């Protein structure tokens, strides 16, 4: 279940709820799948 | 606010609503079946049952006669109400009027409904059955019942 | 006026080798200049999208909307096409891959407003598009679990570098 | 009142592509155990209801024919006989009128 | 040994299947009619040793596939997944018919098989008894004491199996082959022999759930997923394990389910 | 009657010999079938008449056939011949023919590609009598050959809807 799960995650990892909420389609499209890796 | 408030608000006022109801009733009396919008249909049924009860009291009671006159506009129907419907339901108490849905009216997509006085002369409606007794769960239940009986 | 959807049924993919996956039958069909607004069509389309033909048909039957009938008709026609012309054996094995609504050519009329004034009514039309594929309807997104999220977070953590210095 | 700025397409999508406005995927639908043409729970089968309606209509017509003009409504419970008060149809009886 | 045996039996089954396939010469076609209360009077032009009544169902619709369980071909119940030999007349059977007794028996058999499967892994099986529906359980006889925890575990296993969702593979086989398959288990062998004796053709009915294989008289339900509520009530002393289980299409609901379980327990 | 027809044909043409014709006919047939594989409507129409062309090209559209030819059994025979002015010949044919019909997507719906099957044909040819030539008109479905190859996919035949 969503909110509870989020809370659990937060507890585990020490962080706010806002990052665990899933971001939209446009943003994901934008993300670079093959970034330039070094070293 | 409209708590504990029977009677839907049908026509252009209460008189209008009553008139509408009456027409439906008349139709029912004529026909013994009507396709009609579901919200009014229940009202009709309610009225219909009462009307039948009234009819049961008999021709000779004047009040009943008056009521019949008021509610059956076509006037040939009053005799039918007295000399048929009442005869049919002398054994019953208030089981009359069978009211079931119809898919939906085509133009305005209203909720529809049928309204027959019980028994009647027309071809039977394709009624919703309960599941047959020979099915698995039902069988199990039966078995349980039997066991219980045995115990007691 | 362009019509590529119609064309799409006229492709011939070169024949398969014995040791190769089956390559399911894709089937494309439309209705043009339907009297409806595209956005209204879109909801119906959305409702259909991932579903087996049969399920979709069922849904359409009981959705009280003008366009629903049309969509159902289209689906039926598509099914028929699949069985006859496109060599799909089982009707039941067709699922809806795609369903979308385009805008048809629209007619302008006068609306006649109060005072001396007037709007321009545009009498709208739609093109309904369908793609059926052969095979059972693909499984939807399984909602990612807490564990998955945790894993992702861990990955992210790992992924970092010292940014600027070297 | 007048819109002070044009509503952006993204915003609009969010507004109008949200799950309250999307059409619900119902689960009332069962097969019609006689006739198989598929129907809602809590509702009479549309196809199954149709035949009955048709039958009623024909019977109604026959009744009308019997009873010359309007304002009759006799004092007898009517019966519908097909081929062996009475109303006389034709054909065999269907597998549902009994 | 249990690690070997299962594999070996499976292999044997596969071989048998292959052999069966061998006999037909490259797609032989038969015209199978649909007798039924609805969707008449259709005929399906099927390929004989391959195509099942499931194919027929598919051709008709998806609804049929969902709800059909046994296929009465010439007034005798085939499994949905057991092929249609020669030109014949089909009826499809649900749980909710006027005459659902055949279906019920099949369901019971399936349940028994599932139970047996659960037993075999969890830790020799004599037979599945031919129990009615009013008797209020499906049993399975096993030669080896279990607690409530054990029962729970068993139930869980069954649930897992159901989730896995395996098709009930079918074959009607020679008796010799059957014997070969189950020569280690004596009771099973005896049962097979009895079955052979019963019929004129030897025609032993082998049924299979992925890895597990078993003998049974009647037909079986298509898949394990049709079981929805499945539990393992108690064991009574050979040791007869009992169970009660209701499918999708007839869900019990809590209190009722509990009552049923209690009944089974007796 | 046949003889008379032949004579008439000779008179029309004029130079014509039926001792070599069957072979020619066979060759033409082969060419036509080759064309069918490669979808050459340009080449086909020099062979095969306006009656037969649409009969052997409509069904086979959007779908790739993989025909081949191999060892004709018996000699190429010629049965009955008869005769605006559009003549008619009939040819009996007994050959080994491969057939593999693949759909829009690939797949395979009729027959095996490698395995050759032995076939009977009663092929009727016609010709126009200025720049005409001998082209296929009909395939006579007699005598009573042992059905066809069975279709791979299963089929449902809907009954009378109500
Ligand atoms: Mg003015
Ligand atoms: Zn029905």
């Amino acid at each position: 279940e969503e909110g509870p799960m989020i809370e659990q995650l937060s507890k585990m990892f020490f962080t706010t709820k806002h990052r665990w909420y899933p971001h939209g389609r446009y943003h994901r499209c934008r993300k670079n799948l093959n970034p330039p890796k070094d070293r | 606010i409209s708590h504990g408030r029977v009677f839907r608000r049908m026509g252009l006022g209460p008189e209008s609503r009553i008139h509408l109801l009456r027409n439906l009733l008349t139709g029912l009396v004529r026909h013994e079946r009507i396709e009609a919008p579901w919200a009014r249909v229940d009202e009709m049924r309610g009225y219909a049952e009462k009307l039948i009860d009234y009819g049961k009291l008999g021709d000779t009671n004047e009040r009943a006669m008056r009521m019949a006159d008021f509610w059956l506009t076509e006037k040939d129907l009053i005799p039918k109400l007295f000399q048929v419907l009442a005869p049919r339901y002398k054994d019953q108490t208030g089981g009359y009027t069978r009211m079931l849905q119809i898919p939906n009216r085509s133009l305005d997509r209203a909720k529809m409904a049928v309204i027959e006085y019980k028994g009647n002369c027309l071809p039977p409606l394709p009624l919703p059955r309960r599941d047959s007794h020979l099915t698995l769960l039902n069988q199990l239940l039966q078995g349980l019942r039997q066991d219980l009986r045995q115990s007691q | 006026i362009s019509r590529k959807w119609e064309k799409k049924n006229k492709i011939v993919y070169p024949p398969q080798l014995p040791g190769e996956p089956r390559r399911p039958a894709e089937i494309y069909h439309c209705r043009r200049q339907i009297k409806y607004s595209k956005d209204k069509m879109w909801y119906l389309a959305k409702l259909i999208r991932g579903m087996s033909i049969d399920q979709a048909l069922a849904q359409l039957e009981f959705n009280d909307k003008k366009g629903a009938k049309i969509i159902k008709e289209v689906l039926l026609e598509a099914q028929d096409m699949a069985v006859r012309d496109h060599n799909v054996e089982f009707r039941s094995n067709l699922y809806i891959a795609e369903s979308t609504s385009g805008r048809g050519q629209c007619l302008k009329r006068i609306r006649y407003h109060g005072r001396g004034r007037f709007g321009i009514m545009e009498k709208v039309y739609c093109h309904y598009f369908v793609k059926l594929v052969e095979g059972p309807p693909p499984p939807p997104e399984p909602p990612k679990t807490a564990v998955a999220h945790a894993k992702e977070y861990i990955q992210q953590l790992r992924s970092r570098t010292i940014v600027h210095t070297l | 009142a007048a819109p002070k700025n044009r509503r952006t397409i993204e915003v609009n999508r969010c507004r109008r592509r949200n799950p309250q406005k999307l059409i619900k995927v119902k689960n009332n639908i069962d097969v019609c155990p006689e006739c198989g043409h598929l129907k809602q729970k809590h509702v009479l089968c549309a196809y199954c209801y149709e035949k009955v309606c048709k039958e009623t209509a024909e019977i109604r017509r026959q009744i009308g024919k019997q009873e010359g003009g309007p304002f009759k409504a006799p004092t007898i419970e009517t019966v519908v006989l097909y081929t062996g008060r009475i109303i006389e149809r034709d054909r065999k009886r269907p597998s549902w009128f009994t | 040994s249990p690690t070997e045996l299962t594999e070996m039996r499976n292999d044997l089954f596969n071989k048998e299947k292959a052999r069966q396939l061998s006999l037909t010469p490259r797609t032989e076609k038969i015209e199978v009619k649909h007798v039924g209360k609805t969707d008449p009077g259709t005929v399906f032009v099927m390929n004989k040793n391959i195509s099942t009544p499931y194919s027929c169902a598919m051709h008709l619709s998806e609804w049929y596939c969902r709800k059909s369980i046994l296929a009465l071909v010439d007034g005798q119940p085939w499994d949905m997944y057991k092929p249609l030999t020669k030109s014949c007349e089909i009826k499809f059977l649900t749980f909710k018919d006027c005459d659902p007794g055949e279906v019920n028996k099949a369901y019971w058999r399936s349940c028994a098989m599932m139970m047996g499967c659960v037993i075999e892994r969890a830790f020799n099986l004599v037979r599945a008894p031919e129990v009615p529906v009013i008797s209020g359980a499906f049993c399975y006889d096993v030669v080896l004491m279990p607690t409530k925890e054990n029962l729970r575990s068993f139930t869980k296993d069954a649930h897992a199996l159901i989730y896995k969702d395996l098709p009930f593979e079918t074959l009607e086989v020679e008796a010799k082959v059957a014997l070969e398959i189950f020569q280690h288990s004596k009771y099973k062998v005896d049962f097979i022999e009895e079955k052979a004796s019963q019929n004129p053709e030897r025609i032993v009915k082998l049924h299979r759930i992925g890895d597990f294989i078993d003998v049974s008289e009647g037909p079986l339900i298509p898949r394990t997923s049709i079981c929805f509520q499945y539990e393992v009530s108690a064991v009574h002393n050979i040791r007869r394990f009992q169970g009660v289980s209701l499918p999708v299409h007839l869900r019990a609901h809590f209190t009722i389910w509990d009552k049923l379980l209690e009944r089974s327990r007796k | 009657a046949s003889q008379v027809s032949i004579r008439r044909i000779k008179d029309y043409d004029a130079n014509f010999k039926i001792k070599d014709f069957p072979e020619k006919a066979k060759d033409i047939f082969i060419e036509a079938h080759l064309c069918l594989n490669n979808s050459d409507h340009d080449r086909l129409h020099t062979l095969v008449t306006e009656h037969c062309f649409p009969d052997m090209t409509w069904d086979i559209k959007y779908k790739t056939v993989r025909w081949s030819f191999v060892e004709s059994l018996e000699p190429s025979h010629v049965v009955q011949v008869r005769c605006n002015v559009y003549g008619q010949i009939t040819v009996r044919m007994h050959t080994r023919q491969t057939l593999a019909i693949y759909d829009r997507f690939g797949r395979l719906m009729y027959g095996q590609e490698d395995v050759p099957k032995d076939v009977l044909e009663y092929v009727v040819f016609e010709k126009q009598l200025p720049y005409g030539s001998w082209r296929m008109h009909t395939k006579i479905v007699p005598p009573w050959a042992p059905p066809k190859q069975p279709i791979l996919k299963t089929v449902m035949i809907p009954g009378p809807q109500l």
